């Protein structure tokens, strides 16, 4: 479409270029990372697999499933 | 207005051949394995051996026609020339012979003919009645006019590519508007009724029976510019 | 000998079906004693899908596939009933005659498309 | 009960603010 | 089959309409919209009983 | 539209208009006896092979004669077997370009030989066929300025620019 | 990029369009019309009349206009064309010319 | 390019002009705007006048695939034998063991395991071991297909034994 | 990747909030809020019935967890919920509120009205709804709750049904839709319709095949449909368009490979999973002639929307406006950069079909393989569909048989029909006879002679 005047005073995103926007996806690229790595560990405290290839639960080990003792 | 000289990296004309293959465009250049410059390199094709193999086999000179004026032989010692079918007719007639190798070669060739006729009832009934089988019954392969009889003969192709030859009076002849047809026979006349002529279509009201005219077939003026015929 | 048996001819636990991570699917037939060896074999032998997509002979993996194909073959042609259903679609009044399999020959109807 | 389709003249007597 | 109203315009509209079913819902959902909300909603619910 | 036949003659006085340079001879063996017009032929081949197998209406004419008092044509064509001879009438020529041409056949066209003059097809309409001359060869001047060779007398919109439609 | 200033809608000359080629290329569809005898006596104060065109062949010169131009335009406004210099002024000042 | 063209006309959203009284028994039906406004449904088959004549015309139009899907089933129906479908017949302790044991242990029913005098039976969502409907059908008709199939297999395997059996005698006779 | 019904309800109302404002990007238009606000409409009717159905399960199990929920449903299958004046069996109304759920999402009939619509969104936004995500949500549902439709008696009777009627009116009217992006969500509707159909035969392993190949050749034409719109300046009709190929060359050949791909034309994926759709379908449905026809009614509709599309587009005649081509076609223009799309949407085009074309055969080499190496589905519910895949019976080949010479006449009368008048009329025939003819002669050659 042909570009048309947009009102200076309007904060909209209409044909904006920010001439600097290598240094902002910079610093707006690596503090995310950091921030999702930081997550990312936390949730990792939290996480559950099942036992690998030639790996079998011992049913009377703790790790298995367990009832209640009524 | 093309300015692709004023830059060097701008792609040229050479490059733009691979496309040759794929647009039409006017020969510029013959390439090594080209069947013309293979023909006329290899010295095998050179030999007379193959020339006059050449010069012998496939289309013969004496089925091209040689003029745009044609005399079709007469149907009968009396009878003029009105109107012939050019090639219509003929793939016509070649597409009717299939029924005389195919659909016997499909009984006895194929694992199964009955599913194979189960196939080709709706196929017949549903796309190839209307698109080339029901044209043909009422196609006109040729049209010359007894005189003795004023009526006309009419000539056309039957189901196993044969050909049969019926009279129908002159008189009997009537007009049949293409609007007067054009609802009932919707369907041949959407898929099958495109080489020939809707805007000419008679009947011998007699019979009922169509005849349409193909818009390549000839016309004799002679026969046509006739006091029979008006 | 039998075709759900494997070279060894072993029975496979409870504890190795898990260990080794058979699928529920392998798990309903009974060809898990001539699959287990096959997917041992595979996982000692990490193959591209292209290979396994590609290969005939399935490479290194030859004898242990063999003998979970014979295993296949049956399985598939019982859950199928195919043995039965072919035989009386090759002859259907021999079958009848000879009596196959009477069940399946009471409610057969081969088709009029099919030779009738 | 629906609106009108024909085009009317502006209100000359209307609630207002 | 010489005769055939499938090639004709009305059938392909009819199939290229979707069959008119999405016509049909969005009558019968203007239809439920306007009796439900509007009269018997903020008229007779709003205006009457309340 | 409807193709009327009117019975033609020849007037016993042809004018030439065109004579190809390399094919001059009485036929196909003199044809083989000339180097050129071996080698011409030999390149002509894929031109019979999508005139056969391609069912492509084409003629590659070597000779033209003009009779204006019946108004025809009298082509000499090249064909794999050798030379025949067609009458053309003047109104059922109407000119065609080589796109207009090759995109008549459905087929993909061999690659065409350089000796094909791309500029000058001429479909007969009535027969439906297009006629194909070479690049080397002597147009007499004088045989085409002829007053019945006119545009003004041979020119109309509808059959030069409507009947044939590729699509 | 913008000026960082406060910059105003620029009306320019008016047309969307080159008017003269807008122009030239109505009157070489006009003159395509079996009933346009003479293409030279065809001006913009030129009435349809005087170039001796009737409704129903200014309908189909229009329409074909519309094909040509890539735009739509509404009886209303043919009817308000009285001239060619009208036409050519309401095809040139349309956004959507093309 | 070729013509220097003027800014975007304000023209491109035209004004609105209210020329009829917005009524309130039309409230929100249409979607409102300044630009444009409109009905908030749209009907682009307008030449249905109704919605029963656009139900009459649906299914006088779908006949024509009535019929077809006729003609197809009757094709494949003259055609095609129902083929040996159901529940793998080698794993019957599983799905189909499962439901059944469920409908034999009811163990939805019994006592609390405190005492507290309340069953499976006392509540809005509660156990229901002698219904005998619902999924109950499908599983019965996949036991019985199991079983036929099973059937056929050992039936196959007696004709097979027989044969042979026949053929020894046949040949054994003979001498 | 929901954990818990919450989660799942989470990504429920995020899709649906997401789409709504994708389908309405031009704000600006209240003529595309209306598609949004009807597809929203749509989407809180799902909302709603999926929260009632975890509603339902919270007050039975008082878990949302997922897994536990799937290993442990099969001891409430003997149970009912006393609601009003009826008692309903537990499974079948938790199965009744998830199918109406998965049914609204992945557009099923009745519940499609939305999908055609949401056109209104732009050819990207249109590509990711239609090839995946909003569309495959549905099946997401059955296929995450496996077990309990295993044991449901309005599953085995609504699915089938619903997926078989879908899909033959989505294939019909995107056989006869002029638009692309209609033609498209039509064929949306109607594979969403065989994924149910291929979700009740009881593999999911086909289920996850048809999806697969689905999203990706849907999404691949998607895009080269919008290259096409964006060219003929936003105007989605192809009775606009015609003779594309050349200034939209790229497109053109994409768009062939594509749409064999997406239509199930033989010796092609679509095909594959066509197949095994039919291989897998139970006949002990009661209203299996109306299953059966409709599904096969479907199967053929493929052919029609993918050869019209095509042939429309790229190589029917000039039914274009003059300055579409014209503008495009100036003899300044001629360069080494020109290019009427983008260098960026050809390589993404170009790789997404061999990424597609990778990861499609290698989801058949762990599945379709004689060495199956998928990994547990979770599901416990095990039939004999593998048996006509592995041994097949001739009855079955039979019949794919008879499918596939329906495909070869559907394919004969779309290639050789003449709707028009055409110098090429006799030609066509003539070329019609001698195929058939060669053809009987290849197949006698090829079998008997050598
Ligand atoms: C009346 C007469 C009746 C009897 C008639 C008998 C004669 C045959 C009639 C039918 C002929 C026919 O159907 O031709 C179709 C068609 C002829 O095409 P065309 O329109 O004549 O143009 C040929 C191209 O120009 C060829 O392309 P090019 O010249 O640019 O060179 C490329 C060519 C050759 O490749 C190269 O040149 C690459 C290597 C270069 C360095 C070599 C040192 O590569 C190919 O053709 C690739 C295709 C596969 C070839 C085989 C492998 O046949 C072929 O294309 C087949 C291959 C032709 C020879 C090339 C390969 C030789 C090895
Ligand atoms: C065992 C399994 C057997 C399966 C057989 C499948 C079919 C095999 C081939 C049958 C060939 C014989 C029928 C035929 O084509 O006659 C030509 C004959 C030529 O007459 P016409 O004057 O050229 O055409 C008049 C118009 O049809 C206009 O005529 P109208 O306005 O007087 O009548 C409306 C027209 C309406 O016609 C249709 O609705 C035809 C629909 C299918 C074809 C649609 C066109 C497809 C090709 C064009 C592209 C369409 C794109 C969309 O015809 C009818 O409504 C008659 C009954 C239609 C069939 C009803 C259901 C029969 C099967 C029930 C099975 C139940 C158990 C399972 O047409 C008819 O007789 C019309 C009906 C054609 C289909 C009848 C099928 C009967 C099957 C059972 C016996
Ligand atoms: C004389 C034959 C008469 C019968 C054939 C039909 C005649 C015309 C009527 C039908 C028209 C029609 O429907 O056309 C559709 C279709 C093409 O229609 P179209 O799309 O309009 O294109 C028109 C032109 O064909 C345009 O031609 P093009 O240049 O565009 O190329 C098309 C065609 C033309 O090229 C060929 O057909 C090439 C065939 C091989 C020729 C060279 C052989 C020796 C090579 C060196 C030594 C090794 O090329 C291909 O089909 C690709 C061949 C690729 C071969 C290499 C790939 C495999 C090996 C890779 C490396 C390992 O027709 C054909 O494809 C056949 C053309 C005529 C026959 C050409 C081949 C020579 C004769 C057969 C040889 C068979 C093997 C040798 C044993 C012979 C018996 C003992
Ligand atoms: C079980 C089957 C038992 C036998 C049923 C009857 C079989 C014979 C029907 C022959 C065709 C009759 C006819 O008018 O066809 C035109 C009809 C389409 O008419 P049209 O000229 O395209 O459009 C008319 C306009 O829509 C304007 O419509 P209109 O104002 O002319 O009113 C007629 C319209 C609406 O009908 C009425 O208004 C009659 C009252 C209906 C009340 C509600 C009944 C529930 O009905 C139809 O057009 C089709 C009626 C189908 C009746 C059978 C339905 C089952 O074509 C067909 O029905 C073709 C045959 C399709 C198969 C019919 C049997 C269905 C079951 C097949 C598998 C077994
Ligand atoms: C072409 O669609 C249609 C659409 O597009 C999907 C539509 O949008 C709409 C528009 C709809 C609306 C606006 C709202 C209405 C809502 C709906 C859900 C309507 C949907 C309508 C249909 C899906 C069409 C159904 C109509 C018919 C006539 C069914 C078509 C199938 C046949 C005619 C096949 C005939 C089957 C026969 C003869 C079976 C005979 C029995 C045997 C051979 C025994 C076999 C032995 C067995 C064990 C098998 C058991 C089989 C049984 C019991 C038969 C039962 C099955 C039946 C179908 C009766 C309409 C009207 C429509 O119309
Ligand atoms: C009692 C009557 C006996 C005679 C009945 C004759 C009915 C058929 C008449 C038309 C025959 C011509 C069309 C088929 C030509 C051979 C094609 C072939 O190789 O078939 C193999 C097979 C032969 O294999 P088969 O029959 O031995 O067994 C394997 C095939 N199944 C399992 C499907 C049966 O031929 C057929 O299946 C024939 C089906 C014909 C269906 C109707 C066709 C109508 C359209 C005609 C044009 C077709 C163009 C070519 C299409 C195929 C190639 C792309
Ligand atoms: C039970 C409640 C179910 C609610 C969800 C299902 C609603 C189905 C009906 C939808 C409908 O009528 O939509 C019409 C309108 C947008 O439709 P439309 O004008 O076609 O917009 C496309 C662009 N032209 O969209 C709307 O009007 C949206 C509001 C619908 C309100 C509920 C209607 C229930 C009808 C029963
Ligand atoms: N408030 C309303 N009440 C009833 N009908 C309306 C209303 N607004 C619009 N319409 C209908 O919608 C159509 C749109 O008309 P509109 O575009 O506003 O007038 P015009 O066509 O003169 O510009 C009208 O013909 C009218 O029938």
């Amino acid at each position: 479409f042909q570009k048309y005047p947009i009102p200076r005073y309007l904060h909209v995103g209409q044909w904006i270029v920010n001439k600097n926007w290598k240094w902002n996806t910079f610093h707006m690229f690596f503090p995310t990372a950091i921030l999702c790595f930081m997550v990312w560990r936390n949730s990792m405290i939290s996480t559950a697999k099942p036992p690998n290839y030639g790996e079998y639960v011992d049913p009377q080990s703790p790790v298995a499933p367990k009832a209640i003792k009524y | 207005g093309d300015i692709r000289h004023k830059f060097s990296n701008e792609i040229t004309d050479d490059d733009y051949d691979y496309q040759r293959a794929m647009h039409v465009k006017p020969p510029k250049e013959e390439s090594l394995f080209q069947l013309t410059n293979i023909l006329s390199s290899v010295p095998v094709f050179k030999t007379r051996f193959f020339l006059d193999f050449i010069a012998r086999n496939l289309d013969t000179n004496s089925a091209v026609s040689t003029s745009d004026f044609v005399a079709p032989p007469r149907v009968h010692e009396n009878s003029f020339f009105v109107y012939h079918s050019r090639e219509l007719g003929n793939v016509i007639r070649k597409y009717r012979s299939l029924e005389s190798i195919v659909l016997p070669g499909a009984l006895l060739t194929f694992t199964y003919p009955l599913f194979a006729a189960f196939v080709a009832i709706p196929s017949y009934y549903f796309m190839f009645n209307a698109k080339i089988y029901e044209m043909s019954r009422r196609f006109v392969v040729r049209m010359d006019v007894l005189p003795h009889l004023e009526m006309i003969s009419v000539q056309r192709i039957g189901a196993f590519g044969i050909l049969y030859t019926k009279l129908h009076r002159i008189q009997d002849l009537e007009y049949v508007p293409f609007d007067q047809v054009k609802e009932q026979e919707n369907y041949l006349w959407a898929i099958g009724g495109h080489g020939v002529d809707n805007q000419l279509i008679f009947k011998d009201r007699s019979t009922g029976e169509f005849f349409y005219f193909e818009r390549q077939g000839v016309w004799d003026a002679k026969g046509l510019n006739h006091p029979l015929l008006n | 000998g039998a075709w759900n048996e494997n070279q060894q001819h072993y029975k496979y636990s409870k504890e190795e079906i898990e260990a080794y991570q058979v699928p529920m699917r392998i798990k309903a037939g009974p060809c898990v004693d001539t699959y287990i060896p096959l997917k041992k074999c595979f996982q000692e032998n990490p193959t591209s899908f292209a290979a396994k997509m590609l290969d005939g002979r399935k490479g290194k993996c030859a004898k242990e596939f063999k003998y979970y194909n014979t295993c296949l073959n049956h399985w598939q042609t019982y859950e199928n009933n195919s043995h039965v259903t072919n035989a009386y679609w090759a002859d259907t009044s021999k079958a009848n005659a000879d009596g196959i399999s009477n069940t399946y020959g009471g409610s057969f109807r081969k088709g009029l498309a099919w030779l009738n | 009960y629906m609106g009108n389709p024909a085009v009317q003249s502006p209100p000359k007597e209307f609630f207002n603010y | 089959m010489l005769k055939n109203k499938l090639i004709k315009f009305k059938f392909f509209r009819f199939v290229q309409s979707g069959f008119y079913v999405d016509f049909i819902f969005k009558k019968f959902s203007e239809m439920f919209i306007r009796n439900i909300f509007i009269y018997s909603s903020i008229f007779f619910g709003e205006k009457f009983m309340i | 539209y409807y193709n009327i036949m009117r019975q033609v003659s020849l007037d016993s006085n042809p004018i030439v208009l065109y004579q190809s340079s390399t094919f001059t001879g009485n036929g196909l063996q003199e044809f083989y006896e000339n180097a050129d017009a071996l080698t011409k032929y030999l390149k002509l081949v894929p031109f019979f092979l999508e005139k056969n197998l391609y069912d492509h209406p084409k003629q590659f004419v070597i000779k033209m004669e003009f009779h204006p008092q019946n108004k025809v044509l009298s082509l000499d064509c090249l064909t794999h077997q050798g030379v025949l001879k067609k009458t053309v009438n003047l109104e059922n020529l109407i000119p065609v370009p080589y796109e207009d041409y090759v995109q008549f056949c459905r087929r993909k066209l061999f690659n065409a030989p350089l000796f094909l003059d791309t500029e000058m097809i001429y479909f007969n309409t009535f027969q439906n066929e297009f006629y194909v001359f070479d690049k080397n060869a002597k147009w007499n001047e004088e045989g085409i300025n002829h007053p019945e060779l006119d545009i003004s007398k041979l020119y109309n919109e509808k059959a030069w620019f409507d009947s044939l439609r590729i699509i | 990029y913008a000026p960082q200033k406060v910059v105003l809608r620029n009306e320019k000359s008016g047309y969307y369009a080159n008017p003269d080629d807008v122009a030239r290329r109505l009157i070489r569809l006009i003159s395509l019309h079996d009933k346009v005898q003479n293409p030279s006596a065809i001006t913009l104060k030129s009435t349809w009349s005087e170039i001796g065109v009737d409704p129903l062949s200014y309908v189909e010169i229009m329409l074909e206009a519309e094909n040509e131009f890539y735009i739509e335009l509404a009886d209303e406004d043919l009817e308000r064309f009285r001239t060619v210099e009208d036409a050519v002024e309401f095809i040139a000042r349309n956004f959507f010319t093309n | 390019h070729g013509w220097d063209r003027p800014d975007v006309p304000l023209s491109f959203n035209p004004l609105y002009v209210h020329k009829r009284e917005l009524s309130i028994f039309d409230t929100n039906m249409w979607m409102y705007d300044q630009v444009y406004p409109e009905y908030v449904i749209s009907y682009n088959e307008i030449h249905l006048v109704d919605q029963w004549k656009g139900l009459k015309e649906s299914f006088s139009q779908s006949a024509y695939w009535w019929a077809m899907m006729a003609m197809v089933f009757g094709f494949y129906f003259i055609n095609t034998t129902p083929r040996q479908l159901g529940i793998d017949t080698n794993d019957l302790k599983g799905f189909l063991g499962e439901y059944y044991g469920q409908y034999k242990k009811r163990s939805g029913i019994r006592s609390n395991f405190l005492g507290l005098d309340v069953t499976g039976e006392n509540s809005i969502i509660q156990p229901n071991y002698d219904r005998k409907n619902g999924i109950r059908d499908v599983i019965d008709s996949l036991n019985a297909d199991a079983g036929k199939r099973k059937l056929i297999n050992l039936e196959a395997k007696n004709f097979i034994e027989r044969v042979e059996k026949e053929c020894e005698q046949r040949i054994l006779k003979k001498g | 990747s929901s954990g818990n019904f919450i989660v799942l309800f989470l990504g429920w109302e995020l899709i649906g909030l997401t789409s709504f404002f994708l389908i309405n990007f031009w704000s600006t238009r209240v003529g595309t809020l209306k598609a949004a606000f009807k597809a929203f409409s749509f989407n809180k009717l799902s909302d709603l019935f999926l929260f009632f159905a975890i509603l339902i399960i919270f007050s039975t199990t008082y878990n949302l967890d997922i897994l536990s929920f799937n290993n442990q449903i099969y001891l409430y299958e003997s149970y009912n919920i006393d609601m009003f004046y009826w008692s309903i069996n537990l499974i079948e109304i938790i199965s009744f509120f998830f199918i109406s759920c998965a049914f609204i999402k992945s557009a099923q009939f009745g519940a499609h009205i939305w999908l055609p619509d949401s056109m209104e969104a732009p050819v990207p936004a249109s590509a990711l709804i239609h090839s995946a995500t909003l569309v495959s949500a549905g099946i997401y549902l059955l296929l995450r709750l496996s077990p309990l439709f295993e044991l449901s008696k309005y599953a085995y009777f609504i699915l089938p049904l619903i997926g078989s009627v879908t899909a033959f009116y989505g294939g019909l009217v995107s056989a006869f839709q002029s638009d692309t992006k209609k033609t498209l969500a039509y064929s949306t509707i109607s594979h969403c319709g065989f994924l149910m159909v291929s979700y009740s035969t009881g593999v999911l392993e086909f289920v996850i095949l048809y999806l697969y190949v689905h999203g990706f050749f849907k999404a691949a034409t998607f895009l080269c449909v919008g290259n096409v719109n964006r060219f003929n300046r936003n105007i989605q009709d192809f009775k606009r368009m015609g003779g594309f190929y050349k200034y939209l060359p790229f497109e053109c050949l994409a768009s062939f490979v594509c749409m064999i791909n997406l239509s199930g034309l033989p010796l092609t994926l679509g095909f594959y999973i066509k197949h095994l759709l039919f291989i897998g379908l139970v006949e002990s449905y009661t209203l299996y002639p109306l299953i059966f026809s409709s599904l096969i009614l479907g199967a053929i509709a493929g052919v029609f929307y993918s050869y019209r599309l095509f042939y429309s587009i790229f190589f029917d005649t000039k039914k274009g406006k003059k300055a579409i081509y014209l503008q495009a076609s100036r003899i300044i223009l001629n360069s080494k950069f020109y290019s009427n799309t983008s260098l960026a949407s050809n390589l993404s085009i170009t790789f997404l079909v061999l990424i597609s074309y990778t990861v499609i055969l290698y989801l058949y080499c762990t599945t379709l393989n004689n060495y199956y190496s998928l990994s547990d589905l979770k599901s416990i519910y095990i039939n004999n569909a593998y048996s006509y895949f592995y041994k097949p019976d001739y009855n079955f080949l039979n019949a794919v048989s008879i499918l596939n010479w329906f495909v070869i006449i559907l394919l004969i009368s779309v290639i050789y029909l003449n709707w028009r008048w055409s110098y090429y009329y006799t030609k066509s025939i003539d070329s019609l006879s001698k195929f058939i003819l060669f053809s009987f002669f290849f197949f006698i050659f090829s079998k008997y002679i050598l």
